[PDB]
C-alpha cells in the first residue's frame, strides 16, 4: 500500500509545481498588482473546478493536458530575480571558489 | 513617515529642487520657445513678417 | 494617450494572450526581436 | 478557492498604499507650477 | 502470473443490486488484504511494445 | 544579513494574513496541513507571498518541500539573500 | 546624430541610477511607484 | 517612451518593499553628468 502513495504524492507534486508556475506566469502576464487579484482567483478557481478526482490514471492525463497548455501559453519572457539562475545580475562578481591554491615557484632550474 | 509597517524616507532637499528647478527650466524654455516661434511653425507667418 | 490608455486603464490584454493564439504569437513576435535574432541565429549559425 | 487567494494578495499588498506611494502623477510634471507663475510674470512684464 | 496481475490498483469489486456502498466497503477492507502491490501500471505496459494495425 | 527573529515576524505575518487561517494558532512551529488546516494549494500561494515579500526566488522542488512555517524560517534564514 | 547623442546618454545614465539604486531590478514590471523616492531622476528620465 | 515612464515612475508601485525601503537617487558624480546632459538636452538643438 506504498506505491500507490508514492505515485499518488508524485502527481500532487506535479500539480503543485504546475499551479506554482500557473501563478508566477499569471503575475507576469497581469503586469500590474491590481489586474493580478482577478486573475489569480481565475486561475485558483480553475485548479479547484478538476478537484477530487478518483482515477489517477485520468488525473495523469489532465496534468499531462495542463502542463502543455501551460507550456503553451507561459510568458515569452517570464520574470527572473536579478541574481537568481537566468537573471541580470547571474554570476556577476561571484565569490571566489574555496579549495584553490596558488603555486609560487613554480620551474625553476634546480629544486 | 510610516502608514502601516513601513516607514519611507522623504527624498533629499537638494535632490528635490535640483530636479524642480530643472523641470521648470524645462517647460519655461518651452513656453518662451512657442510664444516666440509659435506662428512659425504652426505657418501663420513667414520669420520674416 | 494610446500608452495611457493601455498601460493604466485596461483589463483585458493578459486574457487575450492566454486564450488568442494568433495574439499570444503577435506578442512574442514584437517582444522576441520579431524573431529575426532567433531565425538568423539557428539557421545560419547553426548550419555553419 | 479563488476569493481567498485573491483576499490573500490584497492584504499581503497593503502597504503600497504608503502615502508616498498611492498617487504618483501628482509628481509626473514637477516644474509646470513654478514655469506657468514665471512665464505669467514675464508675459506681464513684456507689457 | 496473480502476483504480477492482480495487483490492487489494477482491481475493482462491482456490486449491483441489494447491496449498502458502506457495507461492501467495510467487507471489501476486511476480506482484500495482502493483495499484490506492483508500481508496473496498465498504461505503461501498454506504452511499452504497443499494437500497430 | 537579517536577522532570523525579523525573519520569524515576517513570516509569521506572512501566514497570519490569510482567509482560512486563524491569526490567534499561528506559531514558528505549525503545520500548515495539520494545525492551521490549509491544503497544498494555500501552502504554495503562502510560499509565493513570502519569495515576494523577501526579494528571492526558490526552485519548485524546494518551494514543494516548503510546507509548514519551521520550514519556511528555516529556509530563509539559511538563504544568504533575505 | 549630435542630439541623440545627448539625450540618449541622458537617459542611459538615468536608467542606470534608477537600476543602481533598486539593486540592479533592470526590469520594469518590478519598477512602479518611484516618482516620489526618485526626483531628480525621474526629472532627469522625463527631459531626456 | 511614454509607456516606459509610466511604468518606471508613474504607475502604482507593483517592485518588492525590499527595494522601496532602500532606494537612494543618484549622488553628486552620478548627478552632474545628468545636470550637464539636461542643459545639452535642453539647447544644444536651439543653439546648433
Amino acid at each position: 500500500t506504498a506505491a500507490y502513495l508514492a505515485r499518488r504524492a508524485a502527481q500532487k507534486e506535479r500539480v503543485r509545481i504546475l499551479y506554482r508556475r500557473a501563478l508566477k506566469d499569471t503575475l507576469n502576464w497581469a503586469v500590474h498588482r491590481h489586474l493580478f487579484y482577478n486573475d489569480a482567483e481565475n486561475l485558483r478557481d480553475r485548479f479547484e473546478e478538476n478537484k477530487h478526482v478518483e482515477d489517477p490514471d485520468t488525473i495523469d492525463r489532465l496534468i499531462a493536458d495542463a502542463e502543455a497548455s501551460y507550456n503553451k501559453w507561459r510568458h515569452p519572457d517570464p520574470y527572473i530575480v536579478p541574481w537568481a539562475p537566468g537573471g541580470s545580475k547571474f554570476t556577476r562578481n561571484p565569490a571566489p571558489p574555496q579549495g584553490i591554491e596558488i603555486v609560487y615557484d613554480y620551474g625553476r632550474e634546480d629544486n | 513617515t510610516t502608514y502601516k509597517g513601513v516607514t519611507i524616507h522623504q527624498p533629499k532637499r537638494w535632490h528635490t529642487i535640483t530636479g524642480k528647478g530643472l523641470c521648470a527650466v524645462m517647460w519655461f524654455w518651452v513656453l518662451y520657445r512657442a510664444k516666440q516661434d509659435g506662428p512659425v511653425v504652426l505657418g501663420w507667418r513667414h520669420p520674416w513678417e | 494617450s494610446v500608452a495611457y490608455n493601455v498601460n493604466l486603464v485596461a483589463d483585458q490584454f493578459q486574457r487575450a494572450f492566454q486564450t488568442s493564439t494568433f495574439c499570444n504569437r503577435l506578442y512574442s513576435f514584437f517582444n522576441k526581436r520579431w524573431f529575426f535574432d532567433q531565425v538568423l541565429n539557428d539557421f545560419l549559425v547553426r548550419s555553419f | 478557492s479563488g476569493k481567498h487567494t485573491a483576499e490573500f494578495f490584497r492584504r499581503r499588498d497593503a502597504w503600497r498604499k504608503h502615502p508616498m506611494l498611492t498617487n504618483q502623477f501628482r509628481h509626473a510634471t514637477p516644474g509646470l507650477g513654478i514655469a506657468l507663475v514665471a512665464f505669467g510674470f514675464y508675459l506681464v512684464g513684456e507689457q | 502470473y496473480i502476483q504480477t496481475h492482480y495487483t490492487a490498483p489494477r482491481m475493482v469489486i462491482a456490486a449491483s443490486g441489494a447491496v449498502k456502498h458502506e457495507d461492501i466497503v467495510e467487507q471489501v477492507k476486511k476480506l482484500f488484504t495482502k493483495l499484490s502491490t506492483d508500481a508496473t501500471t496498465t498504461a505503461q505496459l501498454v506504452a511499452k511494445e504497443p499494437a500497430i494495425f | 544579513h537579517l536577522s532570523k527573529e525579523e525573519v520569524i515576524q515576517r513570516v509569521l505575518a506572512v501566514v497570519k494574513d490569510f482567509p482560512k487561517v486563524d491569526p490567534s494558532k499561528v506559531t514558528p512551529d505549525v503545520h500548515f496541513q495539520k494545525d492551521l488546516g490549509l491544503d497544498s494549494l494555500d501552502n504554495v500561494e503562502i510560499v509565493m507571498a513570502l519569495e515576494e515579500e523577501f526579494k528571492l526566488e526558490i526552485p519548485d522542488k524546494e518551494a514543494d518541500k516548503i510546507d509548514s512555517c519551521n520550514l519556511a524560517i528555516e529556509y530563509i534564514a539559511n538563504h544568504p539573500m533575505a | 546624430l549630435m542630439n541623440h547623442a545627448f539625450f540618449k546618454a541622458l537617459l542611459f545614465l538615468s536608467a542606470g541610477s534608477v537600476i543602481h539604486a533598486m539593486s540592479d531590478e533592470q526590469d520594469m514590471r518590478k519598477m512602479g511607484g518611484l516618482a516620489s523616492s526618485f526626483p531628480f531622476t525621474y526629472a532627469m528620465m522625463l527631459m531626456g | 517612451s511614454f509607456r516606459s515612464l509610466f511604468l518606471t515612475f508613474l504607475v502604482p508601485t507593483n517592485s518588492f518593499g525590499r527595494d522601496i525601503l532602500r532606494c537612494h537617487d543618484a549622488p553628486i558624480p552620478m548627478a552632474i553628468p545628468l545636470i550637464l546632459l539636461a542643459l545639452g538636452s535642453l539647447f544644444v538643438g536651439y543653439l546648433a
